[PDB]
DNA sequence: GTCCCTGTTCGGGCGCCG
DNA sequence: GGGCGGCGCCCGAACAGGGACTG
């Protein structure tokens, strides 16, 4: 049937006209499928034969449905989509099984011919014109236009989702205690009723949908667990993902690596310890999606790790609102973090990974704070509740960090977990100059035109040193001078620089950097007992800085 | 009543801003409020054919059971076509009442309603978003006080006649009331203004004291003996401060540093250097010359975290020409929340900026974008929302304004 | 202003769902 | 084999902004 719901008014973008695009040849198999679909849709008023005086056309095609012997009729509406008005998408996110609470009785319903049961704006129907070619000599081929929502139009998803919400509103208002998760036309219906009063409510809901033109065929009416829903298996007290099948390809292209990383990221929602760092780094410079890439031995090892992880069986549990949410975070190297969200010690609600590299220079406390933020937002999305944290960092480390840091930073209620590798600050700059340490006035200068430079230091004990560099910059010369001073100093050193750049970098206590030079500096700083970093205005005649400025600027 | 046609700024399209995740309590309060609002005709459900959207959340006063809906209209306000009691800053006490409900008494121009669209989300995305648009003057829209100004003047004429010593000013949803009465006489007068408001259909930040807001001056250290490091830090501070105070000289203090000395060496100040330090201490007491408020420019507000619950801030319009410099303190070091303190600071600074100039500033926040956007809404208590941006400040500017 | 360096946004692949 | 919308990750390309520089 077709829903008696009022249509959604849609207009073309100002100054635009409907599409005029010739139909491309199609297989006789696909043409037979299209004629079988179209004569049935035309008998039911979902499409109407147009004749002349319809100047528009868009190419159509068909593909086999997901897991059926049925055909899906698609239209390549890309030109019309270019020329159609803008919509505001109402699908704000994707429901997650970990957000489901335990229910007495559960049903899953799929709506039949979902799009084709919702009317389309009568004024807009002209631009949806299409043609079937009917490859035979004896059959001419028929032109149709859509009276319902087409598959391939930009506006069909939002219109269908809003219309389904409209249709479900009365049933929800009459049945507040019955829960209906509504993905596009999938309906998950849970209730605290016994099986038998649940089934009568489900029949009332099916009658409600049928009165609004939406059928719920029995072939997709799931009545007993496990329920197949949103790519998951929902058992009574545990859930899981339908099996992940990683590509076992031998040689790997960019597309193969993207598919591998996507499958691993999808699997990481319930599989702990998934890492995609080296596999993703494999994608850096490649200028085409078809290029073959030799795998790094690091990438091969990481992939084998992920494989062995995926071999194990794992489930998730459902949400209990009367308990606390607990997130626990573990660290791997290379800026990778895994997390588990649960309420009872060894019963995960879900798991996840955070690996974003933010900033040219950072440390593990920054990354841990970013992971806490990410998990907070995700758990607000899924549960509307902020979780309580278990982090591998000591209260002393955190208080030191947010004492020394100049930015505002904070983490919610948390508890130290003694599972290594712990998160720690790897060095702390002194707050006052250290007595007895040698004082290094450092500087660097670079010829902006020829890109040659010098980096050097002058010490208060008489030592002076200048190093010439090529293909360098001012900032690089300053960093190189600080590195030189770290190299030639004892376990305790005072350093005076004129560089806000290098000072701001080193003050933030980084332990990892995408710059090899900063990495060398970090190693030096970790090897030192005490370091004090003072700043002075450049080119002001401040003693010490003036001597190095005169030496480095030959 | 008939509406007032409102247009957008020419060449500008409406706001298209994604709704952000809300907590369970906020979503439930929003559903209650919007249900009771659409039952009264103030808003109407819309669909996806409306291409505009602005985010929505909800706040809840401390020791209160009533939630207040807050629409982030910063973009729409920034795109709406355009349409101050200098004594208010000089009053003894000022109380801030929420008169936004009054705006619901006036219809909104029908051709403009599509621009006020907003979307309520759901926990775990159980349903798509529920979309609404306003039929009346929405709270937090810059046009709401302008369209309503005539009715407000008509309401407040007799109260002003019977109380010419009381200064009452209107910001977006807020009514500020200033008087020189005693703290009890003042509180009884506002109760007269609340009852006066209730008698016309307009239903009515605890208590301000603008004469106690203080300027934080730049200050130099006093010492009995100075090291090379001390003189270097002093010279850096004075070199930076000369951009605000042109009279500051550094030559004499800098002469003490000639040569390559160790940081912890003790340097005795010459009489010339002592004279320079004295005159610089004096120059730091004079206020800044040539700082005039431009109403057509935007107010910039910089904030710096000084540590132990101490924060410095500067309101200016062009760099180094500060309109105001101040500090905000709090209980330090027990269970402080840096983000909560930062939001309290931005609210107090915005309050001062509205009271003084009647305009909110644009905030340069010393915080990461993600941390702020994760937590700032749990501590917000104002009905306006200032525009802001996030900056990775240098530690040098922290050292400059430090105490 | 230019050069350098750094952060943010937005688009394009892939994954998953319908 | 391809058409649509949503969310996720991850990468790069544009663009913006602040600091240091030449004569
Ligand atoms: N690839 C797809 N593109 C789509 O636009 N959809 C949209 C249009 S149909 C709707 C729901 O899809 P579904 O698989 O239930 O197909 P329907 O024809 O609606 O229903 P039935 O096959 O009768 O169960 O989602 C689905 C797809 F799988
Ligand atoms: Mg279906
Ligand atoms: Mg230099």
């Amino acid at each position: 049937p077709i829903s008696p719901i009022e249509t959604v008014p849609v207009k073309l973008k100002p100054g635009m006209d409907g599409p005029k695009v010739k139909q491309w040849p199609l297989t006789e198999e696909k043409i037979k499928a299209l004629v079988e679909i179209c004569t049935e849709m035309e008998k039911e008023g979902k499409i109407s034969k147009i004749g002349p005086e319809n100047p528009y056309n868009t190419p159509v095609f068909a593909i086999k449905k997901k897991d059926s012997t049925k055909w899906r009729k698609l239209v390549d509406f890309r030109e019309l989509n270019k020329r159609t008005q803008d919509f505001w998408e109402v699908q704000l996110g994707i429901p997650h099984p970990a957000g489901l609470k335990k229910k007495k009785s559960v049903t899953v319903l799929d709506v039949g011919d979902a799009y084709f049961s919702v009317p389309l704006d009568e004024d807009f129907r002209k631009y949806t014109a299409f043609t079937i070619p009917s490859i035979n000599n004896e059959t001419p081929g028929i032109r149709y236009q859509y009276n319902v929502l087409p598959q391939g139009w930009k506006g069909s998803p939002a219109i269908f989702q809003s219309s389904m919400t409209k249709i479900l509103e009365p049933f929800r208002k009459q049945n507040p205690d019955i829960v209906i998760y509504q993905y596009m036309d999938d309906l998950y219906v849970g209730s605290d009723l016994e099986i038998g009063q649940h089934r009568t409510k489900i029949e009332e809901l099916r009658q409600h949908l049928l009165r609004w033109g939406l059928t719920t065929p029995d072939k997709k009416h799931q009545k007993e667990p496990p329920f197949l829903w949103m790519g998951y298996e929902l058992h009574p007290d545990k859930w899981t993902v339908q099996p992940i099948v990683l590509p076992e390809k031998d040689s790997w292209t960019v597309n193969d690596i993207c598919k591998l990383v996507g499958k691993l990221n999808w699997a990481s929602q319930i599989y702990p310890g998934i890492k995609v760092r080296q596999l993703s780094k494999l994608l850096r410079g490649t200028k085409a999606l078809t290029e073959v890439i030799p795998l790094t031995e690091e990438a091969e090892l990481e992939l084998a790790e992920n494989r062995e992880i995926l071999k194990e069986p794992v489930h998730g549990v459902y949400y209990d609102p009367s308990k606390d949410l607990i997130a626990e975070i573990q660290k791997q190297g290379q800026g990778q973090w895994t997390y588990q969200i649960y309420q009872e010690p060894f019963k995960n609600l879900k798991t996840g990974k955070y690996a974003r590299m933010r900033g040219a220079h950072t440390n593990d406390v920054k990354q841990l704070t970013e992971a806490v933020q990410k998990i907070t937002t995700e758990s607000i999305v899924i549960w509307g509740k902020t979780p309580k944290f278990k982090l591998p960092i000591q209260k002393e480390t955190w208080e030191t960090w947010w004492t020394e840091y100049w930015q505002a930073t904070w983490i919610p209620e948390w508890e130290f977990v003694n599972t290594p590798p712990l998160v720690k600050l790897w060095y702390q700059l002194e707050k006052e100059p250290i007595v007895g340490a040698e004082t290094f006035y450092v500087d660097g200068a670079a010829n902006r035109e020829t890109k040659l430079g010098k980096a050097g230091y002058v010490t208060n004990r008489g030592r002076q040193k200048v190093v010439t560099l090529t293909d360098t910059t001012n900032q690089k010369t300053e960093l190189q001078a600080i590195y030189l001073a770290l190299q030639d100093s004892g376990l305790e050193v005072n350093i005076v620089t004129d560089s806000q750049y290098a000072l701001g970098i080193i003050q933030a206590q980084p332990d990892q950097s995408e710059s090899e030079l900063v990495n060398q500096i970090i190693e030096q700083l970790i090897k030192k007992e005490k370091v004090y970093l003072a700043w002075v205005p450049a080119h002001k005649g401040i003693g010490g800085n003036e001597q190095v400025d005169k030496l480095v600027s030959a | 009543i008939e509406t007032v046609p409102v247009k957008l700024k020419p060449g500008m399209d409406g706001p298209k801003v994604k709704q952000w995740p809300l907590t369970e309590e906020k979503i439930k309060a929003l559903v209650e409020i919007c249900t009771e609002m659409e039952k009264e005709g103030k808003i109407s459900k819309i669909g996806p054919e409306n291409p505009y959207n602005t985010p929505v959340f909800a706040i809840k006063k401390k020791d209160s059971t009533k939630w207040r809906k807050l629409v982030d209209f910063r973009e729409l306000n920034k795109r709406t076509q355009d349409f101050h009691p200098a004594g208010l800053k000089k009053k003894k006490s000022v109380t801030v009442l929420d008169v936004g409900d009054a705006y619901f008494s006036v219809p909104l121009d029908e051709d403009f309603r599509k621009y006020t669209a907003f979307t309520i989300p759901s926990i775990n995305n159980e349903t798509p978003g529920i979309r609404y648009q306003y039929n009346v003057l929405p709270q937090g829209w810059k046009g709401s006080p302008a369209i309503f100004q005539s009715s407000m003047t008509k309401i407040l004429e007799p109260f002003r006649k019977q109380n010419p010593d009381i200064v009452i000013y209107q910001y977006m949803d807020d009514l500020y009331v200033g008087s020189d009465l005693e703290i009890g006489q003042h509180r009884t007068k506002i109760e007269e203004l609340r009852q006066h408001l209730l008698r016309w259909g307009l239903t009515t930040g605890y208590e301000l004291h603008p004469d106690k807001w203080t300027v934080q001056p730049i200050v130099l250290p006093e010492k009995d003996s100075w090291t090379v490091n001390d003189i270097q830090k002093l010279v850096g501070k004075l070199n930076w401060a000369s951009q605000i105070y042109p009279g500051i000289k550094v030559r004499q203090l800098s002469k003490l540093l000639r040569g390559t000395k160790a940081l912890t060496e003790v340097i005795p100040l010459t009489e010339e250097a002592e004279l320079e330090l004295a005159e610089n201490r004096e120059i730091l007491k004079e206020p800044v010359h040539g700082v005039y408020y431009d109403p057509s420019k935007d107010l910039i507000a910089e904030i710096q975290k000084q540590g132990q619950g101490q924060w410095t801030y500067q309101i200016y319009q062009e760099p180094f020409k500060n309109l105001k410099t101040g500090k905000y303190a709090r209980m330090r070091g027990a269970h402080t929340n840096d983000v909560k303190q930062l939001t309290e600071a931005v609210q107090k600074i915005t309050t001062e900026s509205i009271v003084i100039w009647g305009k909110t500033p644009k905030f340069k926040l010393p915080i990461q974008k993600e941390t702020w956007e994760t937590w700032w809404t749990e501590y917000w208590q104002a009905t306006w929302i200032p525009e802001w941006e996030f900056v990775n400040t240098p530690p040098l500017v922290k050292l400059w304004y430090q105490l």
